[PDB]
């Protein structure tokens, strides 16, 4: 049944690195909670109170800053998170054609997932890339897309 | 190791300085900076009273990098005039439409920033600096750590560098989505552990900033410029250039040009010469439409002759040139950048925060051909609305570009207003 | 105060024990050294029978790291049989290429060696110590006399060591360029005001050295061992790496490796971990021909199975890895080697003092292209006749790994006689 | 004729009372003495040897066996270069060879006002920084022309 809600090791052992790392814990909150999204695919709501615990912060400080800060999400866990650039440069350079490529590739749009919890598409403000436009990221690695047979090759990296 | 993938941005110098390594795409580490005279203006610096530095990149006329332009020994002078303990903090989060210089010293050159970084924390007397880097940048975030740890091996950072009795850590923060962390204000509240609400100034960081400390906040590409300042001296760098606007610059070209890419140059090229001498021209040699400086200013065909300087009549900003050629929409456009300011407000203000989502809602309406007559006035009326009782810079800019593309491009507005 | 430039050697520990501090390439003071129980060791030997510190040595199975892997407990045993007065000596003279590892317990926490310093002349009734340093490290002689100077004044040294009734002096004593110094007997030759002539042994220090009397010398790595060994307990101390060859071992890694530097590593660790699990692998990652232990042994590229310890199979020596990569040239290297052991003959000894010149002169004969048949044969004469009637042990050795370099890379030779 | 200058010969009496016995300072007393003349002068070791209590032919001996010792260049400052194994393998010759478009010397030479000498030595105990070398008790890593260049521009 049910129990109330805790850390995996090796995930609390990243997260105490964090808090030890800048001199006041408060600061780390950042760090920790990339570090959740990045073991669960997402943040989970109900881990906001242990981090809030170890953070020695009010849970509703951090519930704010969790609502505050655009890259977390609280709600669809996703493997891979394909950040798709909708800003002026992009736009100009086909962020469109690289939309719908995604969608011919994988059948789905921006804000939805896959079937299967694999990919994410999460329209971004621009990525600092604006030479290599339309720009995309996939998790941490970002790209220049070229063509839709290039972007299948790409996606064919992540398993 | 092995990094997240990069796009292999194009770059290019006529100076040779900021992006002498730089202007290779890869990561150059600790042995091949050293090779090249590498942290060798820092040991000059340790050897120099802190005032002395201070006075050096005073009288370089070195001038910020963020868009302020507010020359940087006299900051660095406001902040020593109150009592310690210092702050340092090198302002990474560059998330401002068409700019992405800073992001390849970073990645390509992390060396050139962490020794800018010790010498302008030794020249305060800060014994704690930060990198605050914006979250959409993570290889530079783990090529920064690295580079961090390569220079504590060989004692460029940590207690008693080289014997001087300076001691400092580099701490490196990470952002989480909000392009108002790179206001000076929120990004210090974010480093503290809350949300990026800019605060009200005066008080302004210098005096009280991070934990309410004497607080210097400074560019990437500003400190960059500091190994520079020491290594030839105040003198030999304020030759570089206009004696008015001297130094080398970096100038993000991104849009309907041959070769888009950062270009190092003099701030008295003009900006007809970085698109058409450096960048190639446009592409399939369209006429020139507009220039964006990023999400501030809307430049027409007609100012092309200008000094990419911080001049009235300058360019200004960052020196971020985006080009729309003859056959792209104006209004299509604006709309982008509208709807980046909507994304970006904090919601503090009123103003910004309901002048930033109806400036974009009633502009998606024009340009969808769904809008009424009482949308269009409404549409101007918050355009030159947003600014009141804003107590940052996003809320006094939201509305700029957009006006000037009302002002400068009537003809094409006129068309959608039919 | 200030001291000369060192370079910045890298160091890494999986202990955390001779390093915890000198990890880090900086100089650490005495209250820096007392904030993590620096002293204790001392105050709790201080308390204990000189005789029970020589048996929990003894029974930490502690062994020389100088190359002769002496028992130390045994040792100190043997120089306590003898009528006082005593002498104890810490030997720093480390000049066999490739070998770093003492100076960075001397330069960056010379108070880990001063202590063990006091326990040793504790143990063995030693009222006079020294430390004998080379003349080449002349910021590790300036450190040890101001830590000498902390130690004084923090009750340490002097007379009536904290109330024990033990007195104790330190003298710094310098060398002047001679490898030979580096033999204890030699070593106590120089201390005498003489040239450094090794003694015929027996007799051997313990019964008769520095002015006749027993005579104590350590290696400074060895000393290192002390506190630790005290403030542990023998038991606890066995307990690190494998059991038969226990304790912390510095090794100094150099040649083609990407992280030269020195490792602190358990004696279980084999010598291909050094390299591919410590030292980063080998530059452009090629393939390892062979490994210098010093200038003693040559292991090929087939041995790097062996670990780094005291048994029979085991690398041995001091520990030193000089890395050879797939494009160096064996002879080129051997020609180095023989060169070394031609500077440092003392020529006391004839067939070492003329074998070591005519090993070195003839091989540069080979090397070039210049040598005769009978250059050939006589390169081959002499290389193994260099020990006959040497009454130390570099006659013993100057042939040693160059005969090596001959029976594991024929063919390699085998083309420079062609 | 030879008398020491008075603040040398102070600073020899400290390392000749430092040790319990007079002797055992012989080579403290030879550094400063270099140190202060850029070299050993003969005509030193006379007087030196009476400071000693010994006989000349011992200071005589000792001199000449001990290499960091010179009777025979006057130089202000003394480059120590490592030309055994490691430094070799790692690019001594690319450092005598930017010692010498920047010097005009080799090793062995002194540059004409006696301010550079160049002296080829045996390992100097920091192999990993490969190629190293000295300026008098300064030590450092080379890495390229242009990184000695700003090195030495610190003696004058
Ligand atoms: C909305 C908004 C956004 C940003 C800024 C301002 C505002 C109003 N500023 C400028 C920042 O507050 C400050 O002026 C500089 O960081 C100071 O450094 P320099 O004096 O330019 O070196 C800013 N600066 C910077 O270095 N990087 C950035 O991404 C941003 N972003
Ligand atoms: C030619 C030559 C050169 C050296 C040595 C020997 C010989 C034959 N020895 C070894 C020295 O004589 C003696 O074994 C040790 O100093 C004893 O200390 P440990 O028992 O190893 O602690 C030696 N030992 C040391 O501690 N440092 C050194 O630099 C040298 N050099
Ligand atoms: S002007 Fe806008 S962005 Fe700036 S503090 Fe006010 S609401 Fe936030
Ligand atoms: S063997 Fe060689 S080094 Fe040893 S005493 Fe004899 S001549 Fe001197
Ligand atoms: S507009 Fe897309 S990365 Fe800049
Ligand atoms: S071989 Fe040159 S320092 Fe050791
Ligand atoms: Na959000
Ligand atoms: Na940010
Ligand atoms: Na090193
Ligand atoms: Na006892
Ligand atoms: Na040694
Ligand atoms: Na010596
Ligand atoms: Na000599
Ligand atoms: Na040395």
């Amino acid at each position: 049944f049910k129990t109330e809600f805790e850390f995996p090791e090796e995930l609390k052992t990243k997260l105490q690195e964090h808090i030890n790392y800048f001199p006041k814990k408060r600061q780390a909150i950042l760090l920790c909670l990339h570090e959740i999204q990045n073991y669960y695919g997402y943040i989970p709501p109900e881990s906001l109170k242990p981090l809030a615990d170890m953070l020695e912060l009010p849970l509703n400080h951090v519930e704010g800053v969790v609502a505050f800060y655009d890259m977390f999400d609280r709600e669809d866990k996703a493997k891979y998170r394909i950040r798709v650039c909708v800003s002026i440069v992009c736009h100009l350079m086909g962020t469109n054609k690289l939309l719908k490529a995604l969608e011919n590739i994988l059948g789905i749009k921006p804000g939805e997932v896959t079937p299967d919890g694999k990919f994410k598409i999460v329209p971004v403000q621009c990525l600092g890339a604006c030479s290599e436009a339309p720009v995309f990221m996939v998790n941490d690695d970002e790209y220049k897309f070229e063509s839709e047979v290039q972007l299948n090759e790409i996606l064919s990296r992540y398993t | 190791r092995s990094y997240p993938a990069i796009p292999r941005i194009y770059a290019e110098t006529t100076l040779n300085m900021l992006l002498k390594r730089a202007k290779k795409p890869r990561v150059h580490s600790i042995d091949e900076y050293l090779k090249d005279g590498g942290y060798q203006a820092l040991e000059k610096a340790l050897n120099m009273s802190p005032e002395e530095i201070i006075d050096w990149v005073d009288k370089s006329t070195l001038r910020g990098r963020g868009g302020a332009g507010f020359p940087t020994g006299k900051k660095w002078k406001f902040a020593v005039q109150n009592p310690g303990p210092r702050y340092f903090i090198c302002n990474a989060d560059e998330s401002e439409p068409g700019t992405f210089k800073d992001r390849i010293i970073i990645e390509r050159d992390p060396h050139l920033l962490i020794e800018g970084i010790i010498i302008s924390s030794y020249a305060i007397g800060a014994n704690e600096a930060y990198i605050y880097i914006r979250g959409e940048y993570p290889a530079g975030y783990y090529i920064l750590r690295d580079a961090i740890e390569e220079a504590k091996k060989k004692g460029f950072l940590g207690k008693n560098i080289l014997g001087s009795g300076f001691d400092l850590e580099i701490y490196v923060a990470r952002g989480a989505g909000a392009y108002i962390c790179g206001e000076e204000t929120a990004l210090i509240e974010s480093l503290e552990g809350k949300r990026g609400h800019p605060r009200l100034k005066p008080p302004y960081p210098v005096q009280k900033g991070l934990w309410g400390k004497p607080t210097v906040v400074n560019n990437v590409e500003t400190i960059a410029n500091v190994r520079f300042i020491i290594s030839m001296g105040w003198e030999e760098y304020r030759y570089i250039g206009p004696s008015d606007y001297a130094g080398p610059k970096l100038f993000p070209v991104s849009g309907k040009v041959k070769k888009p890419g950062v270009y190092e140059l003099p701030m008295n090229t003009t900006l007809r010469e970085v698109i058409f001498k450096y960048a190639g021209g446009t592409l399939g040699n369209k006429k020139v439409k507009a220039v964006f400086s990023g999400a501030l200013d809307c430049f027409s065909s007609e100012e092309l002759d200008i000094p990419m300087d911080y001049s009235p009549l300058g360019f200004g900003g960052t020196g971020t040139v985006i080009v729309l050629t003859e056959e792209d929409d104006i209004v299509e456009a604006a709309l982008k950048i509208a709807e980046f300011y909507e994304h970006e407000t904090c919601g503090q203000c009123t103003p910004c925060r309901v002048g930033c989502y109806e400036q974009a809602n009633l502009l998606e309406k024009i340009y969808k051909g769904e809008a009424t007559e009482q949308d269009w006035e409404g549409f101007d009326f918050v355009n030159r609305n947003i600014q009141p009782t804003s107590i940052c810079g996003l809320g006094a800019v939201a509305g700029r570009l957009i006006r000037q593309t009302l002002e400068k491009f009537p003809e094409e507005w006129e068309k959608y207003r039919k």
